[PDB]
């Protein structure tokens, strides 16, 4: 399911108009969330 | 990870940071566990 267009997006949204998306009925591959760049912050609360 | 922090290189310890202000279900608790072994032996220990 598409995470490319929500990350490789040309135009983003303002802080007061923070952009919403809902994802359901898909398979999520959270490994290809690695080459966004050298050095980025990845913190998650609740699960390992 | 050559012994340095980074992505996929996480230090396997975490902290609590207890403050008097959190909710009733988050304060520290003190736990002690007593283990016995009821078998055949010289019976070193028992009560009054």
């Amino acid at each position: 399911c598409p995470f490319d267009e929500v990350f490789n997006a040309t135009r983003f949204a303002s802080v007061y108009a923070w952009n919403r998306k809902r994802i359901s009925n898909c398979v999520a591959d959270y490994s290809v969330l690695y080459n966004l760049a050298p050095f980025f912050t990845f913190k998650c609360y609740g699960v390992s | 990870c050559n012994g340095v922090a980074g992505f996929n290189c996480y230090f396997p310890l975490r902290s609590y940071s207890f403050r008097p202000t959190y909710g009733v279900g988050h304060q520290p608790y003190r736990v002690v566990v007593l283990s016995f072994e009821l078998l055949h032996a010289p019976a070193t220990v028992c009560g009054p």
